[PDB]
């Protein structure tokens, strides 16, 4: 399953519309990893249409730490020669009402590494993302 | 300390300073006057004087390469101009001409001064011709945050592109009271001089933006592309993307039917770099598409044709777009890479009623101007004077190529089949119409008598587009002593 | 850090100092080299680098004869300016001068000749200029030592600078021809208060900022990165006629 769930991920499709979300909910699901599932599963677990099931804290904590990082990582093409900057410290926000702004920082030690804090001051991390 | 920008917030508006520090870098703005004063002495205007004078004008530095700019001030008399404020304008041009520098103006004035008389009609022409001699030499961008009316609206005009902010921003020569008080028809501001309507109908807005901060970010990425000066060499950047990355999706492409329709922009992505296309006029014009974008780490020029919208066909506004998008981008040494997919020209009383001949003629003059390298792709069909104005081989074209269905004949098989049968035996359509589209409705006639060098698959548009943009780097070529053109207006 | 300039100008206006307490602090360390060190000492000339780049330095001094205006003086910095220029070398001024050395053997010995030789070579010149005025600049001494108005690309001001026709007191005279008397107390000082400041000339237009004296280096370094690649040029001419 495991596979399966990160194998779902790497499948970029562009250009039209797709079901892989609906396959990525009920694979998570935990009713479907207790080990037994019935025929009449989908229209139980799925009563009202379809909505596809939400994110945790620290998924979304994960995804904002990510967004900061390639945002810098993108920022420093753009700049000529040396003239570039390290660190920066990012306020996200998804929503179209700044819901949760997290502060961020980011630090760019070398090409596919960063030292992701609260903000200056803050334990760091250092994570890593390849893009 | 967040004084006296209270009453500013307060009507959902941003202030000129604040925008100033979101354009350049975080501490890379130097402002270079800042106490001055209007020294009027009339009506009494000799009290309330101000230290700013209602502009704030600097050097600044985006992306580690300098600029300069200037600001208006809402707050501050309205943001006219004066005898006094068109000097710090005029000083930051005469710099930004010595140094080969560009300028950006973010115009928020109210009209002109009245206290002053005849001196702000004095700081206008100064300006006017500040701008008309620059134009050419150092790029010149504008944006319109908010009121924008009077005789003030030309500066704007002669600079290269002018960009619109949507709620809170108009533009216009005269007010609507003058409107009602000789037409007689109540129109309000935003109807007039709305940005909507300067985008689609006019035409004289090159953009619009939702919000300032939004217009700021997409601003800079816009100034990422420019050149700094007109001696200067195109810029270019790192990238990871590659020449021999695959795209083998526009064998598809065009339908097998010579009836149904496609997106150019189909086409246009797989060639270009990923995420790097800057569409100019988005909603003007749409037969046409014009815009800036990157080959290999290089900003290059994009005008293509699109079938999507009435069949691809040259119009009046089209030609006024992609006159203008060509004639900017020679000016600057920017190569030029062209789509090609044109039926002729818009039928119709109107066209000629609105002078069609004048304005086609525009993007013919522009394309045989140019001295840049011009790189020619046909993919499916270019008849008549189309095919002519859209950078033939003829005028000086460096490379053009074509896709192995396309067509270029002199016109549609119709009218040549009547034509050439004056009144020859009735069904000569079924046995005539056929024959004439499959001997002469291919690249095969043009292709022997030389005018593409040669028919390639559509999966290496990528590969020779590289080869030869890389190859052309160092064309000299000139045009013969003139004081300058005559261009049909 | 550059903090000592705060302190080098006294707060008395009759109190003189060495001029190279400025000069020094703006420059990188150890990279002076003066030119006619023992010659017209009121006016000092030579090289030095900033930021690893060569400039021209002409200052005034006010240690010796209270900084003003010569015939040596002229001919020196008339020679190095023109130097200096005829090879695309930047020039740096600090401008302290009252005026024009007055005296009869000045007009018997030609001042009119000399001292317009300074003049023609700072308005001749089209390398890039920078300009500081520390404390004063009176007359046409303000007009010579490189003004604005002289095709200069950058000007700064102390924020006890003075830029005024003439001084006090004869402005006071020359504006009240026969005032009742004792109109010295109640008259100079309020001229002076009012129009002896660089407020009046930044209204006018003829200084860029006025500026803390510790960004001096800051100024100067980001304006001669910025004026690298400054072109101008002369209108047509076979050679000038210089004043000899
Ligand atoms: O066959 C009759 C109408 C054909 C029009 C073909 C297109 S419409 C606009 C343009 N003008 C032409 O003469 N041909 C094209
Ligand atoms: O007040 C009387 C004498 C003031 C002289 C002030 C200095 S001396 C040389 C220069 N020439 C002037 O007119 N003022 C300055």
């Amino acid at each position: 399953i495991g596979r399966m769930e990160k194998a779902l991920d790497e499948y970029v499709i562009r250009g039209l519309r797709h079901n892989i979300c609906l396959l990525r909910d009920v694979v998570t699901e935990p009713r479907y990893r207790s080990g037994s599932i019935t025929t009449n599963y989908l229209q139980e677990q799925y009563p009202n249409g379809f909505k596809k099931a939400e994110l945790t804290a620290e998924e979304m904590q994960l995804m904002y730490e990510v967004a900061a990082c390639v945002h810098l990582k993108r920022e420093r093409l753009h700049y000529t020669q040396g003239t570039a900057p390290s660190e920066r410290q990012l306020y996200l926000s998804v929503g179209a009402g700044q819901e949760g702004e997290t502060p961020v920082y980011v630090r760019y030690l070398d090409d596919s590494h960063f030292e992701i804090g609260a903000s200056k001051h803050g334990p760091f991390r250092k994570m890593e993302v390849v893009w | 300390p967040t004084a006296a920008e209270d009453l500013r917030h307060k009507k959902k508006r941003l202030t000129a300073m604040e925008r100033v520090q979101l354009f350049c870098d975080p501490g890379t703005f130097r402002e270079r006057d800042a106490l001055v004063e209007h020294e009027c002495h009339n009506f009494g205007m000799e009290k309330r004087k101000v230290p700013g004078d209602g502009f704030i004008t600097g050097t600044g530095k985006v992306f580690g390469r300098p600029v300069f700019l200037f600001s208006h001030d809402f707050t501050v008399f309205g943001g006219s101009l004066s005898r006094t404020n068109a000097a710090k304008v005029v000083r930051i041009m005469e710099e930004a001409a010595k140094i080969g520098v560009p300028v950006i103006g973010f115009n928020d004035s109210g009209g002109a001064r009245i206290h002053e008389g005849v001196d702000s009609l004095a700081g206008y022409a100064d300006i006017f011709l500040r701008n008309t001699l620059f134009s050419g030499v150092i790029p010149q961008i504008s944006v319109i945050m908010g009121p924008c009316a009077g005789g003030a609206v030309y500066s704007p005009a002669i600079t290269d592109f002018t960009f619109m902010v949507e709620t809170s921003s108009y533009m216009f020569v005269t007010g609507p009271e003058v409107v009602s008080a000789v037409g007689g028809k109540l129109v309000t501001k935003d109807e007039l001089g709305g940005p909507h309507v300067h985008a689609t109908k006019s035409g004289v807005s090159a953009g619009t933006f939702p919000n300032d901060i939004v217009a700021m970010a997409q601003l800079r990425r816009l100034y990422s592309y420019l050149p700094l000066s007109n001696r200067d060499p195109v810029p270019v950047l790192p990238t990871a993307d590659e020449r021999y990355r695959d795209v083998s999706s526009l064998n598809t492409v065009v339908p097998t039917e010579v009836k149904e329709a496609y997106d150019m922009r189909d086409v246009i992505y797989p060639v270009i770099d990923h995420d790097s296309f800057f569409e100019i006029q988005p909603q003007f014009a749409k037969n046409i598409i014009c815009g800036f974008a990157r080959v290999e780490g290089r900003s290059v020029c994009i005008i293509a044709n699109q079938p999507k919208v009435q069949a691809g066909v040259l119009d009046i506004d089209s030609s006024v777009k992609g006159a203008r998008m060509v004639r900017f981008a020679d000016a600057f040494n920017i190569p030029i890479i062209t789509f090609v997919d044109v039926p002729g020209f818009l039928p119709g009383v109107q066209q000629e009623y609105g002078g069609i001949i004048r304005h086609g003629a525009k993007l013919l003059y522009a394309y045989a101007e140019a001295t840049v390298p011009k790189v020619t792709i046909i993919t499916r069909k270019a008849y008549g004077g189309a095919y002519d104005v859209m950078s033939s081989k003829h005028l000086r074209g460096d490379s053009n190529y074509a896709w192995p269905h396309a067509e270029i004949a002199v016109m549609g098989a119709a009218g040549a089949c009547k034509l050439l049968y004056s009144k020859e035996t009735a069904e000569q359509q079924a046995q005539r119409i056929a024959d004439y589209e499959k001997t002469f409705c291919t690249p095969l006639s043009a292709a022997r008598k030389g005018f593409v060098d040669a028919v390639i698959d559509p999966s290496e548009t990528r590969m020779r587009v590289c080869e030869d943009l890389e190859r052309l780097a160092r064309k000299q070529l000139q045009n013969p002593w003139k004081k300058h053109g005559n261009i049909p207006l």
